[PDB]
């Protein structure tokens, strides 16, 4: 019963974390890498959008 | 300036249109509703006479029955669990909610009435009437005649309770039993009055699962629910 | 799917006869419908098109006025009347299936035929070249008008005939191949000229091979080219 | 014994939460504490898609950024074509309590489910013109909330029991059953590599599940009420979460924890729907409060709002090249803004 | 004939010029909330529009009429202004009737027979009525357009639409728009609201204070009507039926001439207390307006 509850979480105990500073400055690359190709920070010229 | 394939194109669009105008007509006539109850409460027999005149997991189940040409589709949850709070979200457009209640238990009534009371204040189901079926009188007047078991062990309240002058008596019964038939009804009631604000409305019923009249008695009460959503509609209060 | 046609004959100067095809395996009531039809030893000439829920009837320049198309949802088969017949109307008549929505190939079935007897965007194509098993060939066929609409979809479509059988589709709107034929074929080209590749060559795909537009009506085919062995 | 057991737990518990303060040496707010605000975004609305009798629960893009799929109470899924507005399908279904919808990515097929227990495969390329039902998927025991495709012969749901299953299409048995949670679960999240599925339930929980094995990898905690909409971020190693405390979340996967928490105080209606712009830098949420929401997420400010349905916003969905976001709400209509 | 008038160029010019003041603002008003209904797929806003397009055409003719009141009778302006300002002038009152009697039935019907005639309470059959109406209506009351109606007289006047003692194709006219365009849908109207409460008093769900308040709307609504349009209607009847008995007595005239204008000016005050009982008097309309005019 409540012996395989046990087991389950001890899985999640043996991992390899890293620290926040490092995850926060990934998230902030991959959003000042892909700027450009965004349609919506930067609104596109008329005539190239297929809506508007 | 529209190619020739792009000009069928829309041609095909307008013959959908005409089908979902033809969809539109049916689903404005027909009225749907839900049904809702417990395990000892007999909501699958009045489902079976209902249908009668007038896969293993699945979980929802549908009836249609008419009264004087108008269409009623009703809706009884089956295989789902005890929690209820998520998916009764998908019915706060239904012209009325059924709660069928059985009266004979005097041990589960109390489970019933919190049942009741968590329908009623829901915050999605404002502006849904309620109809309320006290099922199972045959049991009920039997099991008092006999005074096996007793009312007031688990209603203490029932001593100082007398019968209400607007009471309607069937005809040829025991006055203790107009008294317990009675005293349960004003029960539901007392959850109705508390928190109503005129936007719905509860409306009592006394019902045996074998009576046939179960279907005119939805017909009347819907009949009041549209009306009371008209006069609003049409600005007239 | 299957579509049989029948009401051909032998038919005197200035009569007059009806044509059905019965339509059996497919949602009958959603598709259009064309005629189409070929000379004793020439190529194709578009006749009528009868549209989903009748409300779309075209008829070419040779035949307004003498030749009426209708249909039959219910009873799955549509009908062509024909009236005061001359001599240039000697063709084996073909039915032909089409479906107009985005993403749609339409002229993808065509039937069997039946034989009948009596007693402008112009499309230059070649008239024969030498097929040997293993090598490459290249049809092409000129246009007098760029089909290249401004939506960005260019209306030309490719047919391929084998001997003694119905046209079957290959390629449609220039880029796209066809459901069921093999990835060797292939189309390419751009406004007012277009070619056909077809890549590491096999047997039994010798025959006749037709271009049609589909820009605006009416349609226009091609002479054909014979591709012989 | 039970107790020392439990006792354990706790103790394994108190573990995992000394392992997260060691970690934690910032905050996101802070090392974001140089960049530019993005300013103000002003959506307009270019198209309005009519037709539906009812209410709108489910939507779904396609692959090719221009074809667009909707469920409605009443019976229907219609597909759209977005640039002309014309429709190419309607689609009845046998059962109308319908909840989700998915859109191959090859294109082929679509998906639909929702009270009746059961998730329906639909083919749009027949040799004859209509659309039929393809297999019918049944082993819920309760309702479905969320289905996605992998590939034409794979496919993953969530539903009411606190489980979920991934599905063989033309066997049309379950693969692997992922069991842990203790409430119903409303969402469910693909990575890009489809490797990998984030899931939150109602019971402030969101967990990961590895697709080939069948185990959880981390739990995620943090909120107090239920969780109605997930996401992930365009990269693999961050996703959102949409609760009822009128709140939004990130979490991160390498460094399990929380960054960023996107409240304010005017607002007190919950969250049905949360997903992310092409670059990651824009979160958009649909609210209660018959509004959707803009925020920016690396700052937690609000940038724009997007204001034009009378009713609440149900689903919300942003397009694979980025040109475009559509929105359903319960008054029967779909808007795109761009 | 001799008539002459102390009142006609003090009480009509400022009654005209209250109307205008007030009742160009609210009739505004109420068709903004009339298209805010026909937006939600309600079908009053169809009948509530053209209402208050009636109204809003009366009050743009009134200012005309205004000026040949203080001019102590005469018309200067031209033939062609005669006839058209007049006819818009003399016809509106019974497109205002006939759009309250299709209110009222519309109401009836959804009130009193609920669950059925679903295809009449739509807004394509509302628009077919409506147009219906309107040609019906500018149809039946076009006789004076194929006449002459500016006429001169020995005593210094030019009157518009009407000549002293009347032509002899008038009076037929007159009957006809006492009994067909003013007691026909007065009646229908009455029985409506008749029936309207009659099913409403045997509802459970309503409150004693809502079926009184109901009683209130439709009683006033109906007297409203009545107090606004019968004077005018029994002076154009007294005077019909008395000219077709002596054609030659014109000393009628000369006596009821003051109560006839100033009648004829009363009838005016429907166009101002049409958008208050119609718009301003619910809060879900008042809701509407005030938000409107926060932006």
């Amino acid at each position: 019963q409540a012996r395989k509850l046990v087991e389950q979480l001890k899985m999640e105990a043996n991992i390899d974390r890293i620290k926040v500073s490092k995850a926060a400055a990934d998230l902030m690359a991959y959003c000042e890498a892909h700027a450009k190709e965004d349609p919506l920070l930067t609104p596109v010229p008329a005539s190239e959008n297929p809506f508007r | 300036t529209l190619s020739a394939e792009d000009k069928a194109a829309v041609e095909r669009s307008k013959m959908i249109e005409k089908q979902l105008q033809k969809d539109k007509q049916v689903y404005r006539a027909t009225h749907r509703l839900l049904l809702l109850g417990a395990d000892n409460s007999g909501k699958s027999t009045i489902v079976k006479q209902m249908r009668i005149y007038h896969v293993k997991t699945s979980g929802i189940f549908e009836t249609k029955f008419q009264v004087d040409k108008v269409n009623f589709h009703m809706f009884d949850v089956g295989a789902q669990r005890d929690e209820r709070r998520k998916w009764i979200q998908c019915f706060n457009d239904v012209t009325a909610i059924i709660f069928v209640v059985d009266s004979s238990d005097y041990n589960r009534l109390q489970e019933a009435l919190n049942d009741f009371k968590s329908i009623w204040n829901n915050r999605w189901l404002r502006t849904i009437s309620v109809i309320l079926f006290l099922n199972k009188q045959d049991l009920l007047a039997e099991k008092v005649l006999a005074g096996k078991s007793k009312i007031e062990d688990y209603f203490p309240e029932f001593a100082r309770y007398t019968t209400p002058e607007d009471a309607t008596p069937e005809p040829g019964e025991d006055p203790r039993v107009t008294r317990a038939k009675y005293f349960i009804r004003d029960e539901f009631l007392r959850i109705s009055t508390a928190s109503g604000d005129g936007r719905h409305y509860c409306y009592p019923h006394f019902t045996c699962s074998v009576d046939t009249e179960n279907a005119r008695r939805i017909f009347n009460d819907c009949r009041d629910i549209i009306q009371r959503m008209h006069l609003r509609q049409y600005e007239l209060l | 799917v299957q579509l049989v046609e029948s009401g051909g004959g032998l038919v005197q100067p200035g009569g007059s006869r009806k044509l059905s095809c019965s339509a059996s395996g497919f949602a009958f009531s959603s598709f259009g419908m064309h005629w189409v039809r070929q000379a004793p030893e020439k190529g194709l000439e578009w006749v009528a098109y009868i549209s989903s829920g009748s409300g779309t009837i075209y008829y070419a320049d040779t035949v307004k006025g003498r030749f009426t198309i209708s249909r039959d949802d219910p009873k799955n088969t549509l009908f062509l009347q024909m009236t005061s017949l001359r001599s240039e109307d000697t063709a084996m008549y073909y039915c032909v299936r089409s479906i107009y929505y985005y993403g749609s190939s339409p002229f993808d079935f065509w039937g069997q035929g039946t034989t009948l007897t009596v007693s402008d965007i112009v499309m230059t194509q070649t008239s024969s070249v030498p097929v040997t098993p293993g090598e490459s060939v290249s049809i092409s066929c000129r246009s007098s008008k760029s089909l290249l609409h401004s939506n960005g979809n260019t209306y030309l479509y490719w047919f391929l005939q084998r001997p003694g059988q119905s046209p079957q589709l290959l390629i449609y709107r220039m880029s796209n191949l066809a459901s069921g034929v093999p990835d060797r074929f292939s189309g390419s080209g751009s406004g007012t000229a277009f070619t056909l590749t077809i890549s590491r060559l096999e047997a039994e795909d010798v025959g006749v091979y037709y271009c049609m537009q589909h820009l605006e009506y009416p349609l226009t085919f091609g002479a054909g080219t014979k591709l012989e062995l | 014994e039970l107790d020392q057991l439990r006792q354990e737990a706790e103790q394994l518990k108190n573990q995992i939460r000394d392992a997260r303060k060691a970690c934690a040496d910032a905050t996101l707010s802070q090392i974001t504490n140089n960049i530019d605000p993005v300013g103000r975004i002003q959506m307009r609305t270019r198209r309005t898609l009519r037709g539906h009798l009812a209410k709108i629960y489910a939507m779904h893009w396609g692959t090719d950024s221009r074809l667009l799929v909707s469920a409605s109470q009443d019976g229907k899924l219609i597909i759209w074509d977005s640039y002309t507005t014309n429709k190419v399908h309607a689609i009845p279904l046998r059962s109308s309590w319908v909840m989700t919808c998915a859109y191959a990515p090859s294109g082929n097929y679509v998906a639909c489910g929702g009270l009746d227990n059961i998730c329906s495969i639909y083919n749009l390329k027949t040799r004859e013109g209509n659309v039929r039902v393809s297999r019918e998927l049944a082993g819920h025991t309760g309702y479905l909330s969320c289905c996605r495709f992998l590939d034409d012969n794979q496919i993953v749901t969530s539903s009411g029991d606190t489980t979920c299953a991934l599905w063989d299409i033309e066997t049309g048995q379950q693969t692997t059953t992922f069991t842990g949670h203790t409430g119903d679960v409303m969402s469910l999240s693909l990575a890009p590599d489809t490797r990998l599925f984030v899931s939150g339930a109602c019971d402030a929980s969101a967990k990961l599940w590895d697709v080939r094995e069948g185990m959880c990898r981390q739990t995620f905690t943090g909120h107090e009420s239920d969780i109605n909409a997930i996401c992930f971020f365009p990269n693999g190693n961050a996703f959102a979460t949409g609760s009822d405390d009128a709140t939004c979340r990130l979490f991160d996967l390498r460094a399990d924890q929380e960054l960023m928490t996107y409240s304010h105080d005017n607002i007190i209606c919950g969250i049905t729907s949360v997903s992310f712009s092409k670059s990651g830098r824009l979160l958009l949420a649909g609210y209660d409060d018959f509004n959707c929401n803009v925020w920016d997420a690396l700052k937690a400010d609000r940038a724009g709002v997007l204001a034009g349905h009378d009713n609440r916003v149900s689903c919300l969905g942003v397009t694979d090249d980025g040109m475009a976001v559509a929105t359903g709400s319960w008054d029967s209509f779909l808007k795109i803004w761009n | 004939c001799h008539v002459d008038s102390r009142v006609d160029h003090l009480f009509p010019p400022s009654l005209y010029i209250f109307v205008i003041g007030v009742g160009l603002p609210t009739n505004c008003l109420a068709l903004w909330a009339a298209y805010r209904q026909v937006q939600q797929r309600n079908e009053l806003g169809v009948y509530l529009m053209n209402l208050s397009i009636a109204d809003l055409l009366y009050i743009c003719t009134l200012p005309l009429w205004v000026d040949y009141f203080l001019h102590h009778d005469n018309w200067i302006h031209g033939p062609g202004s005669c006839k058209l300002f007049g006819f818009i002038f003399y016809t509106n009152i019974y497109i205002s009737i006939a759009f309250l009697c299709c209110i009222s039935v519309d109401r009836y019907l959804a009130v009193a027979h609920p669950l059925r005639f679903a295809r009449l309470r739509r807004v394509k059959t509302a628009v077919a009525v409506s147009s219906v109406v309107w040609a019906t209506e500018l149809g039946a009351n076009s006789a004076p357009l194929f006449h002459d109606e500016l006429f001169r007289d020995r005593y210094n006047h030019t009157f518009c639409f009407e000549k002293f003692p009347m032509e002899g194709w008038v009076a037929w006219m007159n009957l006809y728009r006492v009994f067909v365009g003013f007691l026909f849908p007065w009646a229908l109207m009455l029985l409506s609201y008749r029936g309207i409460l009659r099913a409403v008093r045997g509802s459970v769900s309503t409150e004693r204070q809502e079926k009184a308040k109901i009683k209130r709307l439709a009683l006033s609504l109906i007297a409203i009507v009545l107090v606004c349009f019968a004077p005018y209607h029994v002076l154009l009847l007294s005077r019909s039926a008395i000219y077709l008995g002596r054609p030659w007595d014109c000393g009628f005239e000369e006596r009821v001439f003051s109560a006839y204008h100033s009648s004829l000016a009363f009838t005016s005050l429907n166009c101002v207390a049409d958008p208050i009982l119609y718009c301003l008097v619910n809060e879900g309309a008042r809701s509407d307006v005030a938000k409107a005019l926060h932006n």
